[PDB]
Order: C-alpha cells, then structure tokens, then sequence
C-alpha cells in the first residue's frame, strides 16, 4: 500500500462519514442501543497530509468529519438530487462553530426553565394530564423558538403551527405567549384543539413576527395539509410566494409530528408531495418530529419498515437532521440551520428531535407493563433543564452564582403559575346585467395576439360568446358567468381539482393551450381589470390538482380558513372518490365550527348521477352529507338548471356567511340540450331552493288538474318532464328541490298549497332506497310539514351495498323501472 | 415632575405603558408586587432596581437569569441618562428625564 | 495537476455515475426533455491507468460506466443503508452482460406480437376501450412475464398482482393466460374489476408457478395494502415467511400503478411502510410504474414535487430502476434482476417504466388539447413491436426470413383474436364445556419457566383463572375465551390494531412481557396444543399495527379474502379513527360481494361510545355502516354482555358464511361491575339479538304491569336499568337490540307481544338524533312491523355536526336528560 | 396402433391429451383448422408438421417464432425416436410408437 491507496482510502473515508455517519452520531439520549457504536490506514497515517484546496491531516480531517457527523446531530442530505444543496449543506456543516455567547446560553436556559415549570405545574395540578406532557421532550421549547426566532431575523410576517396535542399548552405559554388567565378557563379538554394567535418578539434582534397555531382533531397529521392551504391563503393575501410580487413565503409553515405518526398516515406523503407544486407550495415547511421512540406502548420495529421515522421526507429529496434531546445548544443551532435552507431553497427541512416520554401514554398507565427496559432507562434519567444547568457549570461557561440565578429563576416560574391559576379558580342580489354577461363571453375571444387555439376547443370559445348574447346558457359557461363576475367584483376566486382546468368532461376550459407553443390563456382572468384599465382587486387561480384528495381537500379547507373573502372551490374527478377525503369533510368541513368556533366557506363540486358507469362512477353518497348535516352547519345543494347553479355560487360567495357548500354536479346533463338557462334567469332572478315546472310559472298549465305529485331533485327530473310531455300528462307535476340542506320548510309548504288536488306524493331518485335524500326525507318531512308529507311514498331503485350495479344494461332497465312507476 | 424620570414600555407586550421614577428603590421584575411588573417568562421574579441616589438615577440587576441591558450593553449597574434604552428580557424601555 | 490530482478525479467521477448517472440515463422513449443531455481530466488521461483491485484505463472504467448507468438503465441504489445491498446491486449492474439469446429475443417478441395484437383487437372491435388502451406501453407485457419467469425459476408458489384498469384484459389474456371466450362474454364493465387465477408455464425451464389477479375499485392505489394482506395470508398458508418454517416468502406481490398515481396517494406510503414489520412483511413486493408521463390531462410537474415518481420508495431505502419502454430486453433484464435482489433482501424493489400514452384518455379526448407538444411527439412514435423487429435485423440477430415469420405470427395472432370473439358472438353450536373456559383460565398462569410477571399484570392473571372457574366473566376475558376456543377447534385466529397485544384501555393482555428480560409471552397460543400434545391445527397471530387506518383494515380485508378459514379482526384504538378507512370499508367491505363476488369475512371492532371524552373518543359512526348496509352485505352489532359478544364472535367464526362483521365496543363498559356474565351463558346458551332483562326471563318480574317499553342497544342498559331499581319502576322495561343489522324482525316481535299492556314505545340513544340506530330504525321499524312500532317515538342528545359536545360537562348535563325523559 | 404413432401433452394448458400420426403430414399450430391445435399465444398460426414417409416419422418446423425442439434442442426437422420430447411453444410432447 503506497501514498496512492491511502489517498483513494481518505477520499472514501470522507465519502463514508458524509453518507453514513448519521448512523453512528450519538442521538439517542437514553442509548437504548449497545451496538449502536473505509479502514486501510492505520495510526501512522494520522499525521500524512492529504490533498482536500488545502493539505490536511489525516487527525484534522477525522476531527472535523466526526464533530460535523459523528456527535449530537445525524446529518442526511447526500439523497439530495440538487449539487448546490448539497454543497450549502456541506459547508455549513464541516466548519469550525462558533460557540454560542453566555447570552445565548443563558436564553436556552430560561426556555427550559419556562418548559420545565410549566410541565411541572401541568403534572401536580390536574389529573388527566399526562396523555399530553412534555416531560423528556422540554428541548422542542428552545428548539421551536429558535425556529421563529430564525424567521424573525429573516424578517419575515408569521410563523403558522401545526401540532398533535403533546406539549401544546406549553406551546400556547412558552412560543405563542397566551397568558395562563386564558390558558387554564375551565377543567381532555376543546383547549388542546383550538387556534391561537401572538406576537413573538426577539431577545437580541429588532424584529417581531406572528405566531399562530392552526385548530386541528384527534386526528393525528390530517391538519398537515390544511397548514399549509391556510399559510398559502396567506400568502397570496400578503403578495408573497408563487403569486406574489416577492419570492420570499414570508408566511412559514412549522409542523410538528410524532415518531409513529409521521410513519404510518398516508396523508404525510401527500402533504410532502405538494411542496414544490404551483397551485400548493409555500416555499418550504419546517418540520418538527417530537420522537421520543415509543407510540403509545408501540415499539418502533411494528412502526416502521425503516431506519429512521423522517424517512418518507426522502420523497422531495429534503435534508434531515437527526438531534439529541439532551442538547439544546445543537437543537437551537440545526433549527437555525433548517430556516436558513428553508429560505435559500424553498423546501421541506426535516427535524428529528431524540428525545424520551417520562410518563405512561395517559394516567392509570404503567408502560414498564409493555416497555420495561426502555423505563428502566427513563427512570435514571435527569432532566433536561438540571443536566444543561450541570454541562454549563462543568464547562465553565456559567458560575456558581449564575446556576444560583438559574434555580432562582425557575422557582419563580414555577410559583408564578401555581399562584395565578389559584386566584383565577377564586375568581345582496345575486343578478348581474346583460354587460356583465357579454364581458365574460367576450373575454373567450379575446386572444392573446397571434395565439392559437385548438380547433376542437375554438367553437367552445365561439358558442359561450354567443350564449352571452343569445341566450340557451348550458352549465359549464353558468359556472363560469358566476365566477367571472365574483372576480369583476374584485373577489379572488381558487378553483381545482384533477383535470379542473380543462374539465373532466372536457366542458370547462378555463385554461387554454396555444397548439404551437404551449402557451396559456385564461379568459376569465381579463375580469380582474375594470374597462378603465384599473384592477377590481380580484383574481382567477385555476390549477390542476395532484391524485390526491385527502391533502387536496384538506388544503382547499385551508385555504378557505385562511382568506374568508376568498371563493374557494374543490372539484371531485367524480364525486365517488371524495371519501378518499372522509377524515377531512368529518374532522374539520363538517364539524369545525361547532368544536372549535374555526369557519369555512369551502365549495366541493362532486359529478354525481346513475348514467350507468358503474359504482365508482355515479354517486357522492348525498346520504352521507346529509346524515353529517345539522342546523347551520353545511349547505347541501343539487341543482338542475345552470342558472339556479350561477345563483347558488354567487348568493355563497356574496353572503358574508362563511359554511360550506356542498354541490352533487352533472356529467352527461351538462350537454342535456333542455339543461339550458335564458339571459333573464342570470339579469332577473335569484337562488330558487324548490323549483316547479315552467308550464306553471310561465307557460299555460293548470295546477287544478294535478292528482299526482312527483318531488324530486337533479337531471332525473327532465327524463320525467319528456315522459309527461309525450304522453300528454296534465294530471301529475313535477317538484325540484334544488337545496336539500337545509330544507327549504316554507317554499316547499307554498309550492305545495298551489296543488290543492294532490291525492298522492312521491319521493322520485335514481340511488337505492338506502342513498340518495330518501333515508334523511322521508324521516324529516313528514315530521317538519304533517299536513304535507304524511302519507309521502318513495320511487327509487331497490336498496344496494354499492350505489349502483357494474352493469349498464341494468342500469337502463332500472331507469325505464322508475319512469314506468312514476306514471303508473 | 420635579426631579423626577419616566420609564416607557418601547418594545413588549404592554407598549406605551408609563412608570414613574421618584421613590429611592423601584423593583423591576415578574414578581406581581413588583413596582414595575414586566410580565413575561424572559423576566425573572427579582430581575432590576432603578435606585435614585442624590441627583443620579441608577440601573441595577438583582440576579436575573437574562440580565439586564443599557443602549445594547450588558451591565451589572449602570447611570442612567435621558432617552436610555434599558433591556429587561424581551422588553425595551426608554429612560426619560 | 499531478496524478495524486487525476487519481482523485477518477474515484470522484466513480462516485458521480454511481449516484447521479441516472440523471443523464437516456430512459424517456419520447425525448421529450432536450436538456436532458468530476471535471479535472482531459483525452490526455483517456489512456492513463487507475486503481480499481487491478488497475484500469479511463476509457474503459468511463465506457463500463456509462453502459451500466448512462444508456436505457437509470439506476438508483446509493441512497440504501445496507451496503451489503449496494455491493450485490454494484456488482450485477457493473459486470459485462451476456447478450440474449436468438430465442430469448424471438421470445420477447412474441409477447410484443401478443400485446399489440390484443390492443389493435380491443380499439378496433370496440368503443369505450380508449381510456384501458396499452398502446404505447406494451413492453409492461415481456417485463411482467420475466418477472413471473424469474420467481418460476426461483420455484416459487405464487405471483399474486394487483393493477389499475390500463391493460387489465391484455394481462389477463397475455400474462394470467384467461382464453378469449371467457374475457368477451359481455359488453367499462366489470371484466376491468374481477380477479382471475391461471397458471404461468416457464418457457426454457422446467417449472409452473400459478398467477393471480386481485380484484379492485375505480379508487387508484386502494387495493395496494389489500394485495399484501392476501398475499401474508397465502404464505402463512403455504407454511413460508414470517409465520413459516422457511424463509422463501414464495408467495409474490407484483404490484403495477401510474405515475400520477403512485406520487398521489398516501395509501402507498402506508403500504411501503408495511414491508419489513413482523405483522405484514410478504418478503418484498415487486412494483412495476407505467410511467407514461401523463395523468389524464395533468404534466408531471402539477403531480409530484420530486424528479421521479417513484421517489416515495426512497422511504424505504428500495432500490429504484428507470427504464426505457422503447428497450424490451433492457425491460426484461430489469424484472429479472428486481425479483433475485427480492430473493436475497426480501424488500420492495420499484420498476419505473418510462412510456407514452398513445391514445387521449378516454372517447372523445383530442389530448393535443391540453398537451399538444407530447402528442406531435407521439405522433411520430412508431410502436415498440415494430423498433423491436427492426432493432434486431439492424443488429444482425434475426434474418429478414426469421422477420417475416414474425410479422406472420403477429397477423396470426391478430386473425386469432378477431374471429373467436366472432363465432362467440353468434353463439353448530357456539357454546363450549366449562373444561374449554376452565382450559383457557388456567392458560393465563401456565407460565414459561422463570418467567417474572409485571406486578400490575399478575392479578388480570390471576383474576381469569378465577372468572373461568367462578364466573362474573367480563368483556375482555370473554373474548379471550371466543379467540381462544377457535384455536382449540382448529381455527387459525389472527387479532391485530393499534396497541391490540395489551389493549388501549390495558383490558386485553393477549400478549404478556417479562420485567426482567422483555421476553414475550402468549397465553392463547397454549390452546394451539391439545392435552396429548398433538397440535390442533389452529394458531393466534396478534400484532400491534403501524400507526395507519387505511393501509391496515385494507391488509386485514385482504387477508380474510386470501384465508377464508381463518378468523380475521382488526381493532380501531377508538371507532371515531376508522374514517381514515373509509375507501377500504366503501369500496371492499360493504360492496365487494356484490360487485365481482368477493367475499370476505374480517371484523371490525370500534370502541364506541359516550363517556364525555369529545367528539373524537365518542363514536364509530354507527349510523354510517347502517346506512352502507344492504340485505346480506354485513352483519352490525353492538352487544351489552360479554357472554352475547363470545357467542356473536364464535358464531361469525363457525357459521361457514364469509361476510363482514362490524361490532360497536365498549370503553368503560369493560369495567362495569354489572357488565359481567355467568358460567352457564357460555355452556348453556347461543348468540341473542335480542335481550330482555333478567328479572323477566330469570327472576319474579311481571311483564304485564309494563305501560312503557323502551329499546336500546350498549352500555345506556346498565344506567337505565339502575335508575328503574332505585326508583323501583316495574311499569317500565328495557329491550336491547344487540345485533343491529340484519334487523332481528322476527325475535324483536315475538320479545314486544311478552308485554301486552304498553301504551308507548321509544327508542333510546346516547347519540345525537341524525346519528346511531335512529335514523334507519326511525324509518325501518315503523314499515317492517307496523302493528308493533307504528308511533314508535326517539329519546337521544339533540342532532349535532360532530358525534358529541367537546365538554365533559354538558356530555353529564345531556346524559342525564336522557335518562330524566326516559323515565318522565 | 399398427404403423402409427402418438404424441401426449405432458406440459401444457392439455396436459393428458393424445393425438394420433397415421397420415402422411399431421399440421400442429395456433390455427383452429390444425390437425393437432395447440392453443397458446407462444405457439404460432401456422408452427410444425409431423411427416410420415416410409417407415421414420419427422417433425419440421414451417415458419414459427418461437421454433421447434427436440430433447431440449432447437431443429429445422429432426427424425423422432420412441420416447423424445417435442416443444412446440410452451407445450411438450411425448412420442411414442
Ligand atoms: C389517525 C389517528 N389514529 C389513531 C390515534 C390514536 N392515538 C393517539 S396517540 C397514538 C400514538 C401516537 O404515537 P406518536 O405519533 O409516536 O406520538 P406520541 O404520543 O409518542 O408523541 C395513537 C395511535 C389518533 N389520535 N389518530
Ligand atoms: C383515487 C382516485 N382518484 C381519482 C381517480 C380518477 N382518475 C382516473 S384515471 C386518473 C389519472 C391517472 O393517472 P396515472 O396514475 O398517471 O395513470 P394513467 O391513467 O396515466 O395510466 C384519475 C385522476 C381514480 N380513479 N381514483
Ligand atoms: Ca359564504
Ligand atoms: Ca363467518
Ligand atoms: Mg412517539
Ligand atoms: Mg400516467
């Protein structure tokens, strides 16, 4: 072996520790693992120089190498596809540190002193608080804080936070600031699901920042996506980020997660995968993962099916940085470090903080039970707070007399919380004009110069041009005369899904693609200026999904919590795939403003109807959301007419109410030639939640003649007019309602009073007896109006396990079934 | 104000907040029968003293944990002069004559 | 620059093709990216020997390089922890290639014949067969049959696939080896949904190995963890894997997907995260990407925020291979050597094949609309059949007459295909001894030698011995005593969920661990062992599960479907989490009998009810699984007793009938002192669902001085009947409806006629009045029996959005409303 | 059997079945009209011929893809022996006289 092999040893050595000398840096502070800690140069090689461009030592090389990898922080960024990542890394990581001032240590000190008593009163207090202490994690308080305090030098606008409930109320004192006045009102409880907002202001800089944490469910990480739709909602208000007028994401997303949690919720890996996306970033989130080895009395071997929880942030290629618990200088610094990358790229860093659980998982738990080894550690284990005081002391750094301040300081916390909380206990139309709709059809003309449209896409632009002006307006343009003139308003308008800007049934295209260059044009855009050449303050941002639904829909929520003026709109490819959604639509759209006070104004748009694709394509599942209904909760809407769906969306979005709506759409009746609206029902008219037929309102039928009533709701009830018109069917007429929540009791009672010679009602659906509005209808009508519905019979297709048959043929028979027994 | 000071909160929680300076010794920390109580977790129970000897006004730090700062500058005491930036934990204070 | 410099620019250049080759590896058979194609050495070192250990030129170390990483392989290894893996991957990718065969081509193209004969066949004969077309990935057919290939050679059992709709009839004629006459029986359809079994014949070896298609929803990605439970079932069968006596795992998963997709779902990184636990592990999955970048209508750049779609498989350190479509024998070579590093590493390796998409989506899609560069480029493409034959005349490895016999074969094939479719057209007891209850009591103490119990754990111990031999039986042991008795029968029982071996509410203990030692220690695992000592064929598989919803009630679906035999329960920590399963019991559970005859016969088992503890430690949802319910899809209980749970448990077990069974348990129920049950309810009585009190079938009470009867199901019993005995209220009976679907019609109207004399009858709940049994019972009862339930009136908490009040406090407040009315 | 000989399907979708060879050419191939059909997607429309001439039988492939093998070796033709293995495509067959 000449000078040659010991070169070509060195260069691998120094490969080895970058790539893989996490895997022996000393992490874990309860060293649960013995075994836990390139070899052809020797001793003597340790004082040879080698070409690194400097000539070092073999020993400085090795010193530097193992400071950098080997001591309380695991360092994994050589995954990372970008060089220039790798290098920023790389260089910040491998130099001399610069200790931190006595001032700094000190601070530390003091958020442990601050995480520590607080705990400590938390403990001693109440019972039933254990499920959620932070004893054995403390480090995440000056870790966390570091974070902001990061931002704040950055100068940056807010912090939003995400968490699980572990430590959350020390995070509400210590990192947000809420007093303990507020804090400890009453006596676990809606307080570790509730949002929250503060200032944050900096020890040793001028800057202040806003701290905010987001209201979240049991649920572990379905919140994840619902941060970050509410931090880009944010940014988009506050013109930063990707449609902003600046790059700096002035609004930063911090989440927290557990060790098991971060592994096993699908919803994680959706959530990262929408960190770089257009319609979705928001420049990067820092992630926290509190790992104190254990979920619940699961070992992490039936967690997980590799080396570390953070592994899934390896999807977006973003840096890891595994630390020790017991050392919250290096805490403090790879949170410095992880905003610096966060701001320099505008990516996802990844924090795995080390640490332990002191407690049993909740009270009445022994988790020596399932762990014993594991708390036969713990229980030699000193805290976090005495063991820094202790290193301070043995290091020198701090005097006698200053640990002396120390322990003085933390009394007084301790006592300071004890005795507050002792006193505390003994203490608009809806109508646009004809201009409005004629901009909007002649904005599809207004081309960009030489851009070129697809020839299959042109008449589509031609025919809503002539609709605005003629009349015979189908779904798709009402929709977009709705949208279009929300923004002329100056209301921003957020609308997607998958395939949203084309359409899945190719009916919307609301972007438009040049056939020579690529190049897009979105006609409703040009609403967001006034004819003057002035901005109406309002916006189009129209974006094509992921596959996904879960973080989909979850950001969509967000978003709308974020901006309550913003129109925010979430469409289902059909609406059989939004219980890929379901945590999300029970957790937060559904219930959040009951349980936590947090409004939304979040639209989903589900495709629904029996056209005989199959059960994955034809329902979704009306039942379920009216079942989830209860009095100002949610709209449900189904409407039949484009201008009844023009009113719905523009009464949501101009309503000053912030519920959400939830809108069963069209697939085949969007071509439905009799589907179509006239110029007058947009100029002249409003939202109709019952609809009768125009032969009553306009034209010359005689409701006297009437002996059968047929109520029903969406596309069935055309098939019902062409059966009645063929066979010339003066004695039955047809009711729509077009709202199904909440029932519309006094339109239905007046609508039905105008049939005084009704001697039979039916309830008519295309979805089996168990689905559709019949389980929730035919329970509330005849309960609501007696002298209505009492008697009220059901036409529907036969109760199913699925909502409809795989066959198409079935289908039809089923169909001409209700038809035939609706005119029997 | 006959020879008297005034200490205005400048950066903190209570911004705007005035406390006047014309008893000998005037405590400044967390504890709430403090003469100046700074509620906030960077201030420690006993943090300061703003002693009035003679004509001279005075800063004085009782063995807080963060210490306290004049114009920046860390100090163990320090004499106080007009339009004085005094750092108690996170809050700012200028001194007034 | 002396050599000690070139020499160091060597090694790095090394490092650089290994991690970074693939960057520059020509896998994209469109070239759609132009751009897409260590610098300190020069032409002068091209020359130059370097130390490799034998030394070797630079042109030859760069040409060996760029071959093995550089050409159609794009490799990924260098992010694997192991280096064993990186080492056996280095080598085989590395080492000079043997050539295939003429046969091996000529074979290979055969199966380009066969697949593009099929497409031609299925988009000439019929429409709506656009969106399932293969055209343009055609080489997933040679890839997926080396995969088959090299498990055969290997002599596995099984290669079990899951797949999306694209190509699905072209895998079952071309792979599975269905006959034609069997696929077009009818005129997507279901055919696109159905599993199938066939057995695959190796070619030029001597083995058979059998092949079988898992059935799936419209829902992308959801039967990914439902193929790996059917699959663990199969190999726990066949005596191999984790729970075998070898560990060949010779049951395959072979799992394909799309790019959009597979990027998307968070469902694939729960099922990734399955891979390597004791609980789920299948030795590794195959997964195949048809990566035709393209999801519909959306670029890749609006589906994934990372350079490949396949960069979630990074989670688990698999290694990844990038493969050009266009190259079928660069496709082959790649299965084969995933399924031998499968063999050796028994985890997951990802196939990513980059193809086109030569059709729009669907009918009517002109996809030149959205991408109209893509499609001038595919425009131009000519298929992988034809490149291929032309490739290997280019080449000089077939004749023009060896090329012509193809095109033959190719027509044949074609002819084949359209003409048969042609003609086709033109043509027991569930109660055991007091010795079994006695047997599995004396179990809980039969300790291994030495072993040291937990204190807290010794008198749960102690206390079964006695409840076996003493009676006062509670839940958590009566289910022990069902589990357990199966396996003394024979039965094969497997019990998993989170924190399911000791139990969230320390109740169950299946699982017991040594204070000392951590050993683990399985009291029903005794029962596995008859008095003799023969085995009784039976066994208890209990897990702790990673922390997911979806993944895991997908895995125990999929394992009840793959072992119809066997007793398969999946525990949710509390009911109120299983909404993160909602595909899984939507789109496999209540509906897959009905939709492709699937049966499964899994349980669920939800902790469910009030107790105050908020709206997400309230409810299962009960009203949710009544409402999926149809006529024989699931059975729905919610005992009261833990006697009528042992007799539901072994009856779903014993009845010979595979159907799903939900059942609502308790919380603090198992712990009622009036929840218990005797000797003889287990020896000497079956499974009732329908109960009335003990003072009426066992004591002195006089059912004919009852005015009011009220009906229930849970744990409200237990308050309801105390408040009656304090009150002393004999003109009130309580009847519990212990299985809630089907509806037990005929046993409820026999139980009602015991009592002549009631003027009233409501329905009791703890739930709010839209949630529980109430709204189908409200609307059921009444129809079912009219001359019992016609006036039948609702006592619950008021209609709510979210399944309870977040208050303790008002939960008290609501509770006692309930019971105040019910006797008011 | 007088003359005559028999190929069984040991390997294949067939296993069991037996074809008799007493006429001067027996056609085996994928096409429905084959003397002897062999039903796979690896065998080819038109594959091998069984030829009888004088007293020895011979199998000659006529244009397959995938060809012809005799005791696990490829032929053009081949004169066949009591008890040798013939593949065609994925299927064996056994000859006997
Ligand atoms: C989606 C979901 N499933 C299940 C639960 C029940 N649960 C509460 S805590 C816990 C374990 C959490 O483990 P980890 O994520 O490591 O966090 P830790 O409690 O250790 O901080 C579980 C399963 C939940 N709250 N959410
Ligand atoms: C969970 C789910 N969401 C949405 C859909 C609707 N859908 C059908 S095909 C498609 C795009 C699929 O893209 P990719 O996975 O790349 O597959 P490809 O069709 O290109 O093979 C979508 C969104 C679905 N079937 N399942
Ligand atoms: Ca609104
Ligand atoms: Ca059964
Ligand atoms: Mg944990
Ligand atoms: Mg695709």
């Amino acid at each position: 072996d000449s000078i040659e092999d010991k070169n070509a040893r060195v260069i691998e050595l120094i490969a080895a520790y970058r790539n893989r000398g996490h895997l022996m840096a000393d992490i874990d502070p309860l060293r649960l693992d013995n075994t836990r800690f390139s070899h052809g140069l020797t001793l003597w090689d340790l004082d040879r120089e080698f070409k690194v461009v400097q000539r070092k030592k073999l020993r400085d090389i090795l010193s530097v190498l193992r400071d950098a990898y080997c001591r309380h922080v695991g360092v994994e960024y050589t995954h990372i596809l970008e060089p220039e990542q790798q290098r920023w890394i790389q260089e910040r990581v491998e130099t001399k540190h610069d200790k931190p001032t006595v001032a700094e240590q000190k601070y530390i000190l003091s958020k442990l002193n601050a995480a520590e008593a607080f705990e400590t009163f938390l403990q001693t207090k109440y019972v039933g608080q254990k499920r959620f202490s932070l004893e054995g994690a403390e480090t995440v308080i000056p870790m966390m804080d570091a974070v902001i305090d990061q931002c704040a030098e950055h100068g940056l606008d807010e912090v939003v936070i995400a968490m699980p409930h572990r430590g959350r109320l020390n995070v509400l004192a210590n990192i947000v600031g809420k007093p303990y006045s507020q804090i400890f009102s009453e006596f676990g409880d809606v307080k570790y699901h509730l949002g929250a907002t503060g200032t944050y202001i900096q020890m040793f800089g001028d800057n202040d920042i806003e701290v905010s944490l987001t209201a979240n469910p049991s649920h572990l990480e379905a919140v994840d996506p619902v941060l970050e739709g509410l931090v880009r909602a944010k940014q988009d208000l506050l013109d930063t980020g990707e449609e902003g007028s600046d790059n700096r994401f002035s609004v930063v997303p911090l989440m927290l997660h557990g060790d098991a949690a971060f592994a096993g919720q699908g919803v994680v890996a959706e959530t990262l995968n929408l960190a770089l996306l257009r319609g979705y970033r928001t420049g990067g989130t820092i992630h926290i993962v509190v790992n104190n080895q254990i979920g619940f009395t699961t070992a992490p071997t039936d967690s997980r099916s590799s080396e570390y929880c953070t592994d899934v942030a390896k999807m977006i290629g973003a840096p890891i940085f595994h630390v020790n618990g017991d050392d919250p200088e290096a805490c403090a610094w790879v949170a410095r470090l992880a905003v610096d990358f966060r701001q320099a790229f505008k990516k996802d860093v990844v924090i795995d903080m080390l640490c332990y659980r002191r407690r049993g998982h909740n009270e009445g738990d022994d988790p020596s039970m399932t762990q014993p080894y594991m708390y036969d550690v713990i229980d030699t284990k000193r805290g976090s707070r005495k063991a820094y005081t202790e290193a301070l002391i043995g290091r020198g750094d701090i005097s006698m007399k200053e640990a002396e301040d120390a322990l003085r300081d933390y009394q007084g916390q301790l006592e300071r919380v004890f005795n507050e909380v002792r006193e505390l206990e003994k203490h608009l139309a809806t109508a646009v004009d004809k201009a409005m709709l004629q901009r909007i059809g002649d904005a599809h003309l207004a081309l960009p110069e030489g851009f070129t449209v697809h020839p299959r896409v042109r008449p589509v632009l031609e025919k809503r041009r002539e609709m605005a002006y003629e009349g015979r307006i189908d779904w798709a343009f009402a929709e977009l005369l709705a949208l279009g003139s929300l923004i002329a308003e100056g209301k921003l308008v957020r609308l997607s899904g998958q395939d949203t800007q084309r359409g899945t049934f190719t009916q919307r295209h609301a972007v438009i693609v040049d056939r020579k260059t690529g190049e897009e044009f979105t006609p409703l855009q040009l609403l967001a200026t006034n004819p003057d050449g002035t901005p109406t303050g309002g916006k189009f941002l129209v974006y094509n999904s992921a596959l996904s639904e879960f973080a989909a829909v979850g950001f969509e929520y967000g978003y709308s919590v974020g901006n309550p003026d913003a129109m925010v709109l979430w469409e289902a490819q059909f609406g059989d795939f939004v219980n890929g959604a379901q945590s999300i639509i029970d957790e937060f759209i559904s219930s959040g403003e009951a349980k936590w006070g947090q409004l939304s104004d979040v639209v989903l748009l589900l495709p629904h109807g029996h056209e005989g694709q199959g059960p994955d394509h034809t329902s979704g599942r009306i039942e379920r959301f009216l079942q989830l209904w209860a009095e100002g909760s949610m709209t449900i809407a189904m409407p039949s007419t484009p201008a009844n769906y023009f009113h719905l969306l523009r009464r949501h979005g101009k309503d000053g109410i912030q519920r959400p709506l939830i809108v069963f759409t069209p697939k085949s009746m969007l071509r439905n030639k009799a589907a179509v609206s006239d110029i007058r029902d947009f100029t002249e008219s409003k939202f109709r939640s019952v609809l009768e037929e125009p032969m009553y309102t306009d034209g010359e039928g005689d409701r006297n003649k009437v002996t059968r009533l047929l109520l029903t709701s969406g596309k069935i009830y055309y098939e019902l007019a062409a059966r009645k018109a063929k066979e010339n069917r003066e004695d039955v007429a047809i009711v729509r309602i077009e709202q199904l929540a909440p029932l519309p009791r006094r339109r239905l009672a007046e609508t039905l009073d105008r049939y005084p010679n009704v001697k039979e009602k039916f309830w008519v659906q295309e979805e089996p007896a168990n689905q559709g509005a019949w389980p929730s209808f035919g329970l509330t009508l005849p309960e609501i109006l007696p002298d209505h519905f009492t008697g009220l019979k059901r036409i529907s297709r036969r109760a199913m396990s699925a909502p409809s048959s795989g066959s198409s043929k079935v289908h039809a028979v089923e169909q001409q079934e209700i038809l035939d027994t609706a005119f029997g | 104000p006959s020879g008297s000071a005034l200490l205005v909160v400048k950066r903190g929680p209570n911004a705007g907040s005035r406390f006047l300076l014309d008893q000998p010794t005037t405590s400044a920390g967390r504890h709430p029968d403090s003469d100046i109580f700074l509620d906030d977790v960077t201030v420690s129970r006993r943090h300061a003293e703003f002693r009035l000897e003679g004509g001279e006004f005075q800063v004085v730090d009782v063995g807080s944990l963060n210490g306290t700062y004049v114009n920046r500058e860390p100090v163990d005491s320090a004499v106080l002069a007009n339009g004085d930036e005094v750092q108690i934990g996170k809050f700012r204070l200028v001194f007034l004559t």
